[PDB]
RNA sequence: AUUGUUUGAACACCCCCCAAGCACGUGCCAGAAGGGUCGGUAAAACGUGCGGUGUCAGUAUAAAGCGUCUUGACUAGGCAGGCAGCGCGUCUGAGCGUG
RNA sequence: AGCUCUUGCAUUGCUGAAUUUUUUUUUUUUUUUUUUUUUUAAAAAAAAAAAAAAUUUUUUUUUUUCAAGUCAUCAUGGGGCUU
């Protein structure tokens, strides 16, 4: 029961995670660096890794085609 | 990762015995009693039984100990061992049932 | 001292001594060859990069050699003082 | 026949303690010009003194004791040093492959006991190993292979104390 | 002669740093140590525990609950107070005190 | 220095070289067999002459699950909390089986009148007996 | 607080895997086996007695699910070479994209 | 106790066949130099060099396989025999 309860989590970290990496730029909207949607990562049943999509911008956005 | 593998992966859970059909126990009646001769190596008359099953369908079994008392409009009970020494026969009669029981001194 | 068994085997050809530098690794003998560039000098401990085609090498290489083989240092102090 | 045993090995004898383990024996087959099938027995005996120090010997002969004799010999002329975490376990990870062997090995905390197949725990009771997990994949079916295999990994890991002196740099706090 | 000897829960080698000159400073590894601190813990910890246990040395239930004997009141312990049936509240019993800490 | 041995060298008093000078071929190499395994476990059971499977299995899981430093000093102190080993320690009977027909009477005393829990223990420290 | 002395009973197994071996019986017959298989007249597997190993008021058989199985591989297979590169190209899908 | 009774597919021994040819390439003596073991000494070991050479009237001698043959060579397992 504590998947179901601990999806929630790290999405209140993540939304520093984009504040800290992106001063204005505003569940959380990730803006990769390519195509102008920002894009969307939120809640489910199965808990997420949060800090994927965020860190993965602030990763490409500062250092491009880091992976 | 590359899209068709995530793709890739609730199939047939598939009964290793398709006869007994997922339980492992099932009776019959006996339609004939008769023996065989086994592949080589092997040489001597095994004694077999083709049973009309609780499942509606057919297959072979094996009929073990020193003789039996098996004969037409005969119920057995029907276990899961197979025989190797024929091809394609998977049935063992359990001994300590019905009209076939027990051997005398065993 | 005793027990007459090598220490430093030194190698001045490759070519028809290659077995001489495997076998003193084999022994766990350091070793010291030249290179000629055709044998597997995998094993050679310490390379000096000459290639076996000089008389002029050899006498050069033999003739300091012999040169510190042959004088104790204090000899040599005593010779130039 | 006859086979060989130094002087400067008689100090050991004498010295550490050791153990012994035959690894498997097994008979091959060779037809032969003129007179028919030959075969010899292939002896393979692994050595320890369970503190570090392990040995692998290979044996041919003709009959089962002087293969398993001659691979005891020569595994006890044959002798290489492995290092420890105190005697008990390896200090990192270690994964390798001999001939086409995927042995996955790990360490695991003192008391952890030895959760290990069937072979490696001899051996790994012979060099000293108490304390480490195990597993063997790919073609498991050979021993020689596992023991030629197993003194390799063995071999491939790194120490801690070759660093202190010129590093500069203080190497402590075992704290988990 | 007497004393506790506990080796630590043995670990893996570890990840191991510290700067050069604390070599000079400090003087035993914390292996050695962490033996001796946590033997003194350890034994202090398991004497409270063991005095305990030797100082140690009705249940008719069936109940239709009738509301006969007092009352005590992640649970909070120490227990709060113990009430009584005419109302009153008090502190607690030694004995209440002894099966509480038995209880545990 | 010849004793305090090592708690798991007991394949020195099972096989040896170097110190039997003669038979120089011929010598017994150990062969990897499992049976010494299920030969320790029955000198475990002997140490309580009890039904083989269930207590040695019920006490093996509440000897992982107790503390974690080790499975050597502890696991036997998980055999040496057991009742009929503590008896046999302060040496009440002739051995184990005695000391377990002594407890099938129930002439024991353990913590006041009779231990609530005859077959398993198990003596925590601070325990009467 | 009171006193006396003691280990049952079965089931399966006993060639190798897998701990445990011999007698008579019958000799590719009665038979057993999960696999390799053993019996083709001197059976360490099958008829029975003895003897021994496992579990024990349980024990074996049968099935079923997982693991072993990296045996659908993300951790963790690969693909001339066992089985596995589509005959080749155009190709704005999706995905990866600072010279 | 005795078989000349059986069984050469129960055997020991001995032999048949062609497997017809191979049986000389190898050491020893001496020299030089040197080092291994033992409280005044031999072997041993190692580097090199030189000579002696390998049995008999010239064939015997060394050789792989056939359930090859022989229980009447003796022997001997089993079975048979003893008005």
């Amino acid at each position: 029961v504590s998947k179901l309860r601990q999806t929630t989590a790290t999405a209140a970290r993540a939304a520093e995670v984009m504040r800290a990496a992106f001063p204005g730029a505003t569940t959380i909207a990730v803006q990769l660096p390519r195509k102008d949607v920002p894009t969307y990562v939120m809640a489910n049943q199965r808990p997420q890794p949060w800090e994927l999509l965020p860190m993965k911008a602030a990763a490409m956005t500062q250092y491009p085609n880091f992976f | 990762a590359t899209v068709g593998q995530l793709l890739g992966g609730a199939k047939t859970r598939k009964c290793r015995i398709r006869q007994l059909d997922g339980s492992p126990f099932k009776k019959g009646i006996c339609l004939r009693v008769y023996t065989t001769s086994p592949k080589k190596p092997n040489s001597a008359n095994r004694k077999l039984a083709k049973v009309q099953l609780s499942n509606g369908l057919k297959a072979l079994a094996y009929i073990p100990g020193e003789g039996h008392n098996l004969q037409e409009h005969s119920m057995v009970l029907v276990s899961g061992n197979g025989v190797r020494d024929l091809p394609g026969v998977k049935l063992r009669i359990v001994r300590g049932r019905y009209d076939c029981a027990g051997v005398k001194d065993r | 001292g005793r027990f007459r068994q090598p220490a430093l085997v030194v190698v001045l050809d490759l070519s028809y001594g290659g077995e001489a530098v495997r076998e003193a690794a084999a022994r766990n003998v350091p070793t010291v060859a030249l290179l000629n560039g055709h044998s597997d000098a995998s094993a050679v401990t310490f390379p000096v990069y000459a290639s076996e085609s000089h008389l002029g090498y050899h006498h050069f290489f033999l003739e300091w050699l012999l040169r510190v083989v042959n004088i104790d240092p204090k000899v040599l102090h005593t010779l130039r003082n | 026949p006859l086979p060989p045993l130094p002087r400067e090995l008689r100090e050991a004898l004498y010295g550490h303690r050791w153990d012994r383990v035959i690894v498997d024996v097994r008979r091959t087959h060779t037809p032969v010009r003129g007179r028919g099938k030959r075969e010899e027995y292939t002896a393979m005996v692994a050595t320890g003194n369970m503190r570090g120090v392990f040995g692998l010997g290979i044996g041919v002969a003709e009959s089962a004791q002087l293969a398993t004799a001659r691979a005891h010999l020569d595994s006890l002329s044959r002798l290489a040093a492995v290092p420890l975490y105190r005697g008990h376990t390896l200090y990192t990870h270690v994964d390798h492959t001999f001939h086409r062997l995927s042995i996955r090995m790990m360490p695991r905390p003192a008391g952890w006991g030895l959760r290990c197949p069937d072979l490696l725990y001899e051996l790994c009771g012979l060099v000293g190993l108490r304390d480490v997990s195990i597993r063997v994949r790919g073609q498991r079916g050979s021993r020689f292979f596992v023991a030629q295999c197993f003194q390799e990994a063995l071999q491939k890991q790194t120490t801690p104390h070759d660093g202190v002196e010129a590093t500069g740099m203080y190497i402590r706090e075992v704290f988990r | 002669s007497g004393e506790r000897l506990v080796v630590r829960l043995p670990t893996y080698p570890a990840f191991e740093g510290y700067p050069l000159s604390e070599l000079d400073k400090a003087r035993e590894g914390e292996l050695g140590a962490l033996n001796r601190l946590v033997a003194a813990r350890t034994a202090a910890a398991q004497w409270a525990a063991f005095r305990r246990d030797l100082l140690f040395n009705a249940w008719p239930a069936n109940l239709r609950t009738e509301l006969t004997r007092p009352v005590v009141v992640a649970t909070q312990y120490p227990p709060v107070y113990v009430a009584a049936g005419d109302g009153a509240k008090r502190p607690l019993n030694e004995q209440e005190k002894v099966y509480q800490e038995r209880r545990l | 220095y010849w004793q305090a041995r090592s708690l798991l060298h007991e394949s020195n008093l099972h096989l040896d070289a170097l110190g039997e000078n003669p038979r120089y071929l011929r010598l017994r190499r150990v062969g990897s067999l499992f049976a010494t395994k299920l030969q320790n476990v029955r000198k475990l059971r002997l140490l309580l002459g009890f039904q083989r499977r269930g207590f040695v299995q019920k006490l093996y899981e509440h000897s992982l699950l107790a503390r974690g430093s080790d499975r050597m000093w502890k696991m036997v102190c998980a055999m040496e909390a057991t009742l009929p080993m503590t008896v046999t320690r302060m040496g009440l009977a002739e051995d184990v089986v005695g000391a377990a027909t002594a407890i099938r009477n129930d002439k024991i005393y353990v913590n006041g009148k009779q231990p609530v829990m005859p077959r398993k223990g198990l003596l925590e420290p601070g325990d009467v007996v």
